[PDB]
């Protein structure tokens, strides 16, 4: 039994070992209680405003849309304390951990932004934080490893599997199944077992709420579409949620196409995988014919995951949201373009979203469209990665 | 599921607990795995718990993680596992065989088709590690339709509702989890909580086997003394495989000695 | 002749080669004109809000003041787009450059934050940007070098002198004296020749204005003191300006003490130098007995300068502001403390300000005091520097 | 300032322009610098412009930057510069000597005291590079009180107010800047703007010397043809010092040839 629906159509559920079901039910119960607690909401709101810096700006691009009929705004989650949207829901989950009397935090991280958010919240709120990070990501997102450790978090390199995000997820969950009595698993995306996809959406939905109020103020109308990258689903569902019942507003999610979908080296299960059960949920995944989970690939550590959150699988199934893919090279071009023409250095994850919006504009330059891209993170963590690539390519 | 009923009836008649080793199918290779399993049986295993190699075994610690990896290195697939199971059943007509599965391997191309294949090769039970009773309906229904026992877990902090569900839904044997965490020999689980054992009996549950962290004969004896119908050991068995990869003969001799000692402890 | 007073008491002036005086007068004239232009102010305000993310948060420390009678707030300029307060006045000066019909920007940088701000503003507003940076700083602040170049700025290493900030200043000024017809010198601090100390204050004074409104809202009263580091003077005068006529509000500026004032390896001319003429101004400087300009030292590139802006020299002279120093080791301890107990990674520059506030608290823990520290920047640029130090010290 | 008046009266009588080399005092060492300056004079320099080594010479390009650095490497101080100036004046009683100063060296321990020291050793003019006319009052006042000519700059885009101020405030000679930028031989300045030359004469300014980027006899001739009273060359002279650091004798011979050629060009 649960208080809330663990499913979105066919997708979702609580596919965890039996040992973890009480922890999940306890978390669901604490969440439902906190959502109707005015004191919790005031604490959460105060942290978001005075500590994390909400509301974030909505920036109109001045240059990259020149000569077209596209108006493009960027929702500036890159300006959030920590440097990405991850910080939003971490503040809420940290408060839930305290509410449940836990003093320890487990977290997975890929881009290191959820790890940094987990570490900063744990430092602030007096929790002992340990973070699993794939060994490949420890290298390609190294600035965030330094930030996490300076804030007193234990960072544990994961060498098994692809040594990337899915492998960190695996270890975090194995850890929790033995430490749940004292540790809260601060899952970093809108995926995994219920109640996480629901909690993470509700603790990220200020992104879309603010965006709506800001676009109404500046343009007097709703966007034609909002566009966000999809690694697990949290920044996209945070942007989407408040627009779902606004039927005229397109919801576009962007999966990583890696080296090209045709190469098999990508992270786009929603459009190119098939339904499976893994990481506590029934969801689209990259898997072999036999049902082994495949290793994903993206230039961006934050998108490099072979599955996706169940609410996105559902929104896609009913046609409410559309999902597309963007390759490494397309994301890199969007990265460069934003740096050089708007003076913003975006996360490579966010650059996938931007890349698709630039494609929407370039493909149909006389189409009148008002677009918002969720700029989920800043790109400081990526500058060394991008620099090395551009150098090995002349430039 | 009948092979378990006959086993436990026989064991009860002899005032004996069961000893049930776990190994990964195809670890370290198909032929050696088949020989390993023959040695487990000849050494006195009352039943088998057998893992189908899975890419992401989230209920398993490093020892059995690495068993899965060795099997994959040998190119082991679920189809080859079912080939092995046919061979095992052909040699050993009465021993109960349980599979340790992860959900995606069962769900992959049809739950019903999976349990049908199990029935065809003569498997007796299936434990799906990442399907709690709350998500179990299509799995246990398919299992029962194909005369397969679906195995469910009774954790240390199981409440009464869970005990009643596990007793009603499960067949063959009830898995009595020694402790939280993942599989691992180094992490020793506690004694069988007597209240759970007696409550399961009160609710007419399938006989309880204790598992996780059981790696010594002393623990097997304690499990049976506490009222459990037997004990399962995995990582302790797999560590012997891992230790002797270069010495196939020494591997089997050490497996035989270990299993013999573990089984003897179940007679206590 | 000038429109505005180039002096603060004895300090300031326009000590530049005669060739540059028309450029300075032109800039002063454009500034006076822009300040009364409602269209300029609306453009500037729009950039500050919707592009840079103003107003910045005022954060109450929850943990580092425990067990004392100190209440400490942090003015969160670390949350500004770019990562430091530098971005504020760069947006205003960039608009002035456009107003004067210039298409090129020259800037010096030390910490690289003014360089990054100059580069991002130039990318946004369509200017060609070249940045001088001491070769020592190119190394110890390397993340900002990558950020500047990704945004299309030319970064020119300066190897002469101490290869730090003063040497970059020198080269920028030499450049401008030959290129002023097409290039605007976007000086990054409240120092140099008139009108820069005045312009930079006026384009940074939103820091103190916001701080005042925020502290009144949260505490119902003015701070007992506001505390800021002083490299050239801009973040401090930006914090101070709106409080200068609030006579009860202490103004405390923190100079870098380097390895210790007694070692001579510091950057504290206000309290330990003497009045001289250099970099276009009459101001306190570190100089030899003969009047050669000395090389300064600080662990922080942003504070490593042997002089200081004239308005601070003046405020000190009349006793309106007090100035103190903080050593490398004190700044490092404040850095660590903020990371581990508030989940904020501060710039090492800003850590000098924090260090002094922590000293005010620790020295007199039962003294009731309401303090604001200007957290002028985030510390991403410093994490490698700090990490290497902590490792070579066990830790 | 009288030594300049006598010089320009003599040059006017001979229908000649002035050639005035710049060098840094103490570059590359005190004794070699003294010999360098003797060679400049013997080769026909009409006057001298002499730099006191300063830590941060912001009106100077790399060539003269490096001259300052060499002097400092030899441990040259302003006190030693004044020792040199005494020696130079002792040998050469009539040649005008101008100092090229940066403000802090003059301001350091008293402006008045600085110009007093200048008068004592027999310096004739002081040009403070980073003091515009707008900031000049205490410097030109102290200069005039000690019979020192304060030298001011007329830039290419000087307006009428500036021309009148420079004409009124300055003595000895008026510095006619060839171009924007910093000192440098490679960056050739333009012809003397004739309107500035004639305007300075109209306002009874001290005679104009053109400087910055003057590095060839052709440029010296063009300066005098355009109406300037002479020309200053620094970096071109200093480059000969830099080029021949290892050959003191070749240095002086090359300096002599160069200066002779530059001076001859001023007779045109
Ligand atoms: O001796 P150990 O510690 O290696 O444990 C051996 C257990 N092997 S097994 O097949 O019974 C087994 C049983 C249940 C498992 O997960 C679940 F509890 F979540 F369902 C995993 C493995
Ligand atoms: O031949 P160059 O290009 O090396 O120029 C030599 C000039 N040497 S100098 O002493 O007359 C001289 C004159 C004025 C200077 O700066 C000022 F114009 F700002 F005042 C600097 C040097
Ligand atoms: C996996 C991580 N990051 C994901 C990420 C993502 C993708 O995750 P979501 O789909 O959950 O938003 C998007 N943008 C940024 C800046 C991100 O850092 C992590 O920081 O651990
Ligand atoms: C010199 C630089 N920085 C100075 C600096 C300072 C000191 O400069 P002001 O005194 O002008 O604020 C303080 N805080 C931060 C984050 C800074 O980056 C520069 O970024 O070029
Ligand atoms: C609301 C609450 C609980 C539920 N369980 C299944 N569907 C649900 C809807
Ligand atoms: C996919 C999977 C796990 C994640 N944790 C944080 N972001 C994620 C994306
Ligand atoms: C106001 C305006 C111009 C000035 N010049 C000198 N002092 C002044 C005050
Ligand atoms: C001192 C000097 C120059 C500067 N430019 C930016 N910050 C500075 C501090
Ligand atoms: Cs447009
Ligand atoms: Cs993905
Ligand atoms: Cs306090
Ligand atoms: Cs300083």
């Amino acid at each position: 039994t649960t208080l809330l629906n663990p499913y979105f159509g066919e997708f979702g559920g609580m596919y965890v070992p039996q040992i973890l079901m009480p922890a999940l039910n306890q978390l669901e119960e604490a969440f439902v209680s906190a959502q109707k607690d005015p004191e919790f909401q005031a604490q959460f709101a105060d942290l978001l405003k005075n500590y994390a810096g909400r509301p974030t700006a909505l920036t109109k691009c001045q240059n990259i849309t020149a000569g077209t009929r596209t108006t493009l705004y960027l929702k500036r989650e890159d300006l959030l304390h920590g440097g990405a949207h991850k910080t939003n829901q971490v503040l809420g989950q940290a408060l839930l951990a305290k509410r449940m009397g836990k003093s320890e935090i487990i977290a997975e991280t890929g881009a290191g932004q959820h790890g940094v958010a987990s570490a900063l919240a744990s430092a602030l709120l007096g929790l002992k934080c340990r973070i699993y990070m794939g060994a490949k990501d420890v290298e390609r997102q190294s600035p965030n490893v330094f930030r996490m450790r300076l804030m007193g978090a234990e960072v544990i390199p994961v060498h098994s599997g692809s040594a990337t995000l899915k492998d960190a997820c695996n270890e975090a969950l194995r850890d929790w199944s033995g430490s749940y009595e004292t540790a809260h698993y601060m899952l970093g995306t809108a995926a995994g077992p219920h109640p996480y996809p629901t909690i993470v959406r509700e603790f990220q939905r200020m992104i879309g709420e603010e965006t709506k109020a800001q676009i109404l103020d500046k343009e007097g109308r709703l966007p034609d579409a909002v566009i966000a990258c999809v690694g697990g689903g949290s920044n996209a569902i945070g942007m989407f949620a408040d627009f779902i019942n606004d039927t005229s507003v397109g919801l576009i999610g962007v999966e990583p196409g890696g080296h090209g979908i045709e190469t098999g080296e990508h992270g786009a299960p929603l459009k190119h995988g098939r339904v499976g059960i893994y990481f506590g949920m029934k969801a689209p995944m990259m898997q072999t014919a036999d049902g082994q989970i495949e290793e994903s690939y993206s230039i961006s550590a934050g998108l490099d995951f072979p599955s996706v959150g169940p609410q996105h699988a559902y929104l896609n199934s009913i046609g409410r949201a559309d999902y597309v893919s963007i390759t490494d090279d397309e994301a890199l071009e969007a990265f460069k373009t934003l740096c050089r023409h708007e003076g913003i250095i975006p996360a490579l994850e966010s650059s996938h979203a931007l890349a698709h919006a630039l494609k929407m504009m370039r493909e149909q330059p006389e189409k009148e469209q008002l677009l918002v891209v969720n700029l989920s993170g800043r790109g400081d963590k990526d500058i060394f990665t991008v620099h090395d690539i551009l150098k090995a390519r002349g430039e | 599921m009948e092979r378990y009923e006959n086993l436990f009836a026989q064991l009860n008649d002899r005032r004996e607990g069961a000893f049930v080793p776990f190994v990964t199918l195809g670890d370290p290779g198909i032929e050696q795995s088949l020989k390993i399993i023959d040695t487990l049986i000849d050494a006195g295993a009352d039943a088998l718990e057998l893992g189908v190699p899975f890419s992401d075994p989230l209920a398993d610690g490093p020892t059995i993680q690495n068993a899965n990896l060795r099997a994959f290195a040998a190119g082991v697939t679920p189809a080859q596992c079912f080939e092995m199971l046919a061979l095992i059943r052909e040699k050993h007509p009465t021993i109960p065989i349980g599979l340790l599965m992860y959900a995606n391997l069962v769900f992959n191309n049809g739950i019903d088709a999976f349990y049908a294949r199990c029935e065809q090769v003569g498997v007796d039970s299936v434990l799906v590690a990442d399907v709690p009773v709350e998500e179990s309906a299509p799995f246990r229904q398919a299992a029962l339709r194909h005369n397969i026992a679906p195995i469910f877990i009774c954790p240390p902090n199981a409440d009464d509702d869970l005990l009643r569900q596990v007793a009603s839904y499960g067949r063959g044997y009830t898995y009595l989890l020694s402790r939280s965490g993942v599989t691992g020999a180094e992490n020793r689980g506690a004694l069988p909580l007597h209240h759970l054992i007696e409550k399961l009996k009160e609710y007419h549950a399938a006989p309880a086997l204790q598992g996780f962290g059981i790696s010594s004969p002393e623990q097997v004896s304690a499990a049976v003394r506490a009222g459990a119908a037997g004990a399962i050991s995995g990582s302790a068995i797999v560590k012997i495989i891992e230790k002797n990869l270069a010495s196939p003969k020494q591997m089997l001799a050490e497996l035989r000695s270990f299993v013999s000692a573990m089984k003897a402890a179940s007679r206590a």
